[PDB]
């Protein structure tokens, strides 16, 4: 079943930057491009993993803004209400 | 005149250790930044063998300031494997860009290194969360 959440990826090799990965929601949901020019959204992309026979959406945000969070990465979106948002 | 041209700098972020523990899954994300041209071949390497499994690339690269005619540009990627497989310290994970640039031939005096064509990469090792 979907399992929507935003979860923060911390840079391997700089602890400081991360990205936010929006995932595992189901294929109603529209991810919606960024509004502001500095911060980066990708398009849904659908990722399977034949060994499970298991397939999922993702998105991905970044930005360099200091007010950029995870928390707030995908506002521009209508997305679940159940969507998980682990604190870091 | 060549000085718009730049190769991407490249990144792995590591799956959260939320994700690991919700979903028995792990999530890595390679990022390819601030490259031009927008001629990029990304690929990801498990313990040096290529793997299409559980892979997903983003079919375009978007531009980073889009507004301008030539812009420089990102790419995500993510691969996605077992919390089991992330968590093995065994398991080195690399993500590859390979950046089609400048030749040889081509003159250069601008005091960054030449922009050629080159492979560009980022690398994490597996561990318990
Ligand atoms: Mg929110
Ligand atoms: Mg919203
Ligand atoms: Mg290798």
């Amino acid at each position: 079943n979907p399992d929507p959440a935003v979860y923060q990826l911390r840079d391997s090799k700089s602890s400081d930057k991360f990205v936010c990965l929006f995932t595992d929601f189901d294929s109603q949901i529209n991810v919606s491009q960024s509004k502001d020019s500095d911060v980066y959204i990708t398009d849904k992309c659908v990722l399977d993993m034949r060994s499970m026979d298991f397939k999922s959406n993702s998105a991905v945000a970044w930005s360099n803004k200091s007010d950029f969070t995870c928390a707030n990465a995908f506002n521009n979106s209508i997305i679940p209400e159940d969507t998980f948002f682990p604190s870091p | 005149d060549l000085k718009n041209v730049f190769p991407p700098e490249v990144a792995v972020f590591e799956p959260s250790k939320a994700e690991i523990s919700r979903t028995q899954k792990a999530t890595l994300v390679c990022l390819a930044t601030g490259f031009y041209p927008p001629h990029v071949e990304l690929s990801w390497w498990v313990n040096g063998k290529e793997v299409h499994d559980g892979v997903c690339t983003d079919p375009q690269p978007l531009k980073e300031q889009p507004a301008l005619n030539d812009s420089r540009y990102a790419l995500s990627s993510r691969l996605r494997v077992s919390a089991t497989f992330w968590q093995d310290p065994r398991n080195h994970f690399r993500c590859q860009v390979q950046f089609y640039g400048l030749s040889e031939n081509d003159e250069w005096t601008q005091d960054r290194a030449k922009p050629v064509t080159q492979i560009v990469s980022a690398e994490a090792w597996g561990r318990a969360d």
